[PDB]
């Protein structure tokens, strides 16, 4: 029906700065755009209506602009609690579509991914499975890679990756990769290696262990 | 077999409104009893038929 | 004031059904344009449809994604807007909000409910297996020791993870669950400092209200 | 004959009627009725606590233990008390009750 | 009523404008239509909400038995309750009437101010018909119409073009 | 004065006009005279009558004499404080109602005159000088039929249009 | 506001008119300046003094409590005394808050009107000898010396004197 294209999907910035999300309509929706904030773990909150018009009881630092197709949304003086999701929505014609979303992240000095290895539990070993865990903790920024090596050789199946969001206090991320396989396959090898390539170091951070 | 936060001899009230004409004597937390038959705020504007 | 609250979320077999209830409270000037909007987690928001006020004819509009399956209705007596969902499919899994304009004219959704989540799978509710994770045997040389919990095999979400009754939890990172083979897997890490462990001992506590399981695994060194 | 723009205001099928100082029975596009006229017509529990039903006992009758009133001998908590205007079962053995009204205002607390 | 716009110089309502309390209608070669002015509408709504709220908040604030020797006391009680009743009923009924009056006039005024805004913007680049319509002395396309609506209209741009046509 | 007409750009009243509250004064070759606009006058009157009818009707529904012993003094004073209290309440109500309403009534008339004036102006248009005194000077010649046309508010513009605008411009 | 002057066609206030509530800004060859209109100001202030005085006088006489004590046999009487003092207290509290709110709405409208009225009185004199811009300002076809400015401000402005010059400057 009507498509709403919101960019950037993610943007980083720092306190006091001025940030601008754009929203683009496949039709001309005239002046029927609206802008929402979503704090994490909560329902959305209305910020702007009629594109350029602040809802009651909203900070003056929030602004919006545009008409027809092209639309803009701005946080003038950025703030601690502002780094969250934002969405546009077109109320021009049913269905009242939304934009893709914009994640706002706070700018931080890059950080070291403290990396921990976890051979499967005897309690787990008795049950027929074996799951081995690499924890990659407290590191900025969030782009990162992990290779699993077994007796030095790469491995593909059974890798489970999971991430956190920006931490409230430290503004840094974390990760966990769980390599999962049979007890059979597990006892069938010798040394297990988890290697984290991050931008931070020149050279990849290697935590491995044997038996 | 019933529940209310507001009670009159004639019956119970559940309402979001400021006033009630239902009864003088009421127990519980209740809207302001008045003698009025009607109270209606205009919100919208005059409906003026067109040409 | 207004305060919309919604209810009735759960887990269903696909092909199945569910009925969601968004109730309204507070003084207001308008019931009109009550909308249902869902958010599959990690995805954007998607608009399901709306139903209108009595005076406007109880008329209803739907997203063509769910059209013909879902039905929006209101019982004014209990002052609720129901979303009756039929023939549930896998992509119907999401969290659900009712939302409302404050005005007479729908320029934006002013009032939201708190959300309620529905899941759809063929997967049967399944208890988690909590294994505690001991660090290396090569002895910890370090300035800080880190150790963690692995909670595997459970369906459906959520599980609630507290270290040591929540006495010691901070410098803790719980990475949200992932889907491996039809059923979820979770995990978490607490980093302590070298003095504080194994000496002072810590245990991991895990609740899965879906299968009713509450379980404790204390973490032990290997040797 | 040139291009044209107009200002105007909303209209609808509204039958809604309001009064003002200057004018009565005016129709408006939108209105809110702020007076609640209706009730469920039932006597009910109040904040999830039931009232004390005296039945045909007077307050006095119940407090004295009039034989007819024996069903009220033990009672739980009450949100309010219900008395008939003229209860049959007062004091069986006839007599008087001093400061009766004050005692009722006390029972109300 | 007071500001003379609703049921005023602007003679009737628009069943055709469904999105707002107040708005525009235009026609040009690109097309014709109704458009609500959503700002003014929503703002008026906020005002009315404030009004009715304040009426509720300001208003938001048992029996006894007596003997037959207590006739004056009983009556004193009755007269009191009845007194307060009469006072509050009066306050309500009155408040409702007066605020109603104010409300209608508020709407009228809103219309008048909107119209005025458009007029004072367009100046002599248009004929003012007095029905609430202005007929343009220059060609006004959808961009120009929106510029009028969104408050940006450019007078010097259409100025002498309008002039010549107004003259000839 | 709120709408700015009475004691406004219309600087004062006309003893001359005895037939109504608002009206017109024409001067042309046939004669000069005052004419009232009776629909406006009567409609305002009907409005006002409704108003005072309301401030009567609302205020309708007392003092019963009671007697008290000397051991009754607290009671007696209570009773007094109650009747006196209600009295002060109703007196306040009446006084305030009357002041407030009075303001509204004058502003009402004011608005009415503004409205009549504007209703003329938005009709006459370019055909006249607007003198700022509440009067309009004609660019053309207006027979009493034309005057009357303005008064009942028909006044077709085109038939006097050019016949004015030339005389205007040159 | 309600009359559309304040936060109206006049988009904002002037920090540099210190001499009154409403007034004039002018510019011409011999200079520019802010000048208050003292008449209408003092007039408005007179209205406002009246208003507050009305509030005070009107609310002057009303219900006060005087202290009383009741025994343990008197409880009904005591509750009646309370419910009364409380009732009147509540009533007058409603009167004060409502009167203040209502009169405030009215005061702000009142000024809006005063500004409007000012604009209208200037404009309806100046007539077609000026352009009406709609920001609240007028541009002069004829040159206007400070004597003519003052003549506008004090109400005496002569149209026919500048009529032909303004017309001339206008039509070419
Ligand atoms: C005032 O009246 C309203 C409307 O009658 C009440 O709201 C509704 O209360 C009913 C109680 O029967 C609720 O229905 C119940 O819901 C529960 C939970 O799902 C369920 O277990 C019961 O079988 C029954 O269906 C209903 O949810 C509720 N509606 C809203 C809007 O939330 C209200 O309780 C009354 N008083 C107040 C204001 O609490
Ligand atoms: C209003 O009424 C007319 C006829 O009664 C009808 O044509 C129109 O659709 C109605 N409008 C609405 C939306 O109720
Ligand atoms: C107003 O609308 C015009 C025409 O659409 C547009 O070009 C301009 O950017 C808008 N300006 C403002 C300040 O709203
Ligand atoms: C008005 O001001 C002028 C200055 O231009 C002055 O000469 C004249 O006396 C004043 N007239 C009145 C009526 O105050």
């Amino acid at each position: 029906d009507i498509q709403m294209t919101q960019s950037p999907a993610s943007q980083s910035a720092s306190l006091g700065e001025s940030v601008t999300i754009t929203c683009l309509a496949s039709q001309t929706i005239g002046t029927w755009l609206a802008w929402y904030q979503q704090k994490p773990g909560k329902s959305p909150q209305l910020l702007i209506y009629a594109a350029t018009s602040l809802a009651d009881g909203v900070p003056s630092r929030f602004s919006g602009s545009g008409s027809g197709t092209k639309f803009s949304f701005k946080i003038s003086s950025l703030q601690a609690e502002d780094f969250v999701s934002y969405y546009c929505q077109q109320l021009y014609s049913t269905p009242w579509t939304f934009g893709g979303g914009t994640r706002l992240e706070i700018k931080r000095a890059d950080a070291a991914p403290t990396v921990s290895i976890f051979p499967p539990s005897s309690e787990q070993l008795t049950s027929g499975g074996a799951s081995v865990v690499c924890f990659l903790n407290n590191f900025y920024p969030k782009d990162i890679n992990v290779k699993w090596k077994i007796d030095g050789s790469e491995r593909q199946n059974g890798v489970l990756n999971s991430w956190t969001d920006q931490d409230s206090k430290d503004s840094t991320y974390s990760m966990s990769s769980t390599l999962t396989l049979t007890k059979d396959e597990y006892e069938r090898h010798n040394s297990y290696t988890c290697e984290a390539t991050h931008k931070t170091s020149t050279s990849p951070i290697v935590k491995s262990f044997n038996r | 077999n019933c529940e209310t936060k507001c009670q009159t001899p004639l019956g119970a009230i559940n309402t979001t409104l400021p006033f009630h004409n239902v009864h003088p004597l009421t127990i519980g937390e209740c809207p302001k009893y008045v003698k009025s038959e009607k109270l209606v705020l205009a919100t919208g504007l005059r409906n003026v038929p067109q040409i | 004031e207004v305060k919309l609250v919604e209810s009735g979320g759960g887990l269903v077999q696909p092909g199945g059904s569910l009925r969601l209830s968004c109730g309204t409270s507070g003084f207001t000037l308008t019931d009109d344009y009550m909308t249902w909007v869902r958010q599959p987690p990690g995805k954007a928001l998607e608009w399901l449809g709306f139903i209108r006020d009595r005076a406007n004819g109880y008329t209803t509009e739907y997203s063509a994604s769910v059209k013909g399956r879902f039905t929006i209705s209101r019982d004014n007596s209990q002052s609720i807007v129901y979303l009756q969902m039929n023939t549930l499919r896998v992509e119907d899994s999401a969290t659900y909000y009712c939302a409302r304009p404050k005005g007479y004219f729908p320029y934006a959704m002013d009032y939201w409910g708190q959300g309620t989540s529905v899941i759809v799978s063929s997967t049967k509710t399944t208890a988690p297996s909590v294994y505690p994770l001991a660090p290396v045997c090569g002895d910890t040389t370090g300035s800080s020791v880190t150790l963690g919990c692995l909670v595997k095999g459970y369906f459906p979400e959520p599980v609630t993870l507290t270290w040591n009754s929540g006495s010691l939890s901070s410098g803790v990172h719980t990475f949200p669950a992932v889907l491996q083979s039809d059923l979820y897997t979770l995990s978490s890490s607490v980093t302590v400092t070298s003095s504080t462990w194994p000496s002072q001992s810590i245990t991991c506590n895990v609740a899965h209200p879906a299968s009713s399981t509450k379980v404790d695994k204390k973490i032990e060194p290997r040797g | 004959p040139g291009d044209q723009i107009c200002i105007g205001y909303h209209a609808n099928n509204s039958t809604e009627k309001v009064d003002t100082i200057l004018e009565r029975n005016v129709t408006v596009t939108h209105a809110k009725d702020i007076l609640e006229k209706t009730h469920n017509g039932k006597l009910c529990k109040l904040n999830g606590i039931p009232p004390l039903e005296l039945g045909d006992c007077s307050i006095a009758g119940w407090l004295l233990g009039n034989p007819e009133c024996d069903r009220l001998l033990s009672v739980p908590e009450w949100s309010y008390i219900m008395e008939k205007e003229n209860p049959r079962d007062g004091l069986c053995y006839p007599g008087s009750f001093n400061d009766y009204e004050e005692l009722k205002h006390l029972l109300s607390s | 009523g007071l500001f003379g716009a609703i049921a005023g110089f602007i003679e009737g309502g628009w069943q055709g404008m469904v999105d707002g309390w107040y708005g525009y209608h235009h026609s040009n070669d690109q097309g014709s239509g109704y458009a609500a002015d959503k700002e003014s509408t929503q703002k008026a709504f906020d005002g009315i909400t404030n009004k009715v709220n304040s009426v509720i908040e300001k208003m938001n604030t048992v029996g006894k038995e007596f003997s037959n020797l207590e006739r004056r006391l009983e009556n004193l009680n009755k007269k009191m309750e009845d007194g307060f009743l009469d006072v509050w009923t009066y306050n309500a009924e009155l408040l409702v009437l007066m605020e109603n009056e104010r409300t209608l006039d508020f709407h009228d005024s809103n219309v008048k101010n909107l119209y005025d805004k458009v007029r004072m913007q367009l100046r002599d680049n248009v004929k003012e018909l007095g029905n609430g319509c202005f007929e343009f002395y220059h060609k006004c396309d959808d961009e120009c119409m929106n510029s009028v609506k969104n408050g940006t209209y450019d007078y010097p741009k259409y100025e002498e073009e309008s002039k010549l046509n107004r003259n000839e």
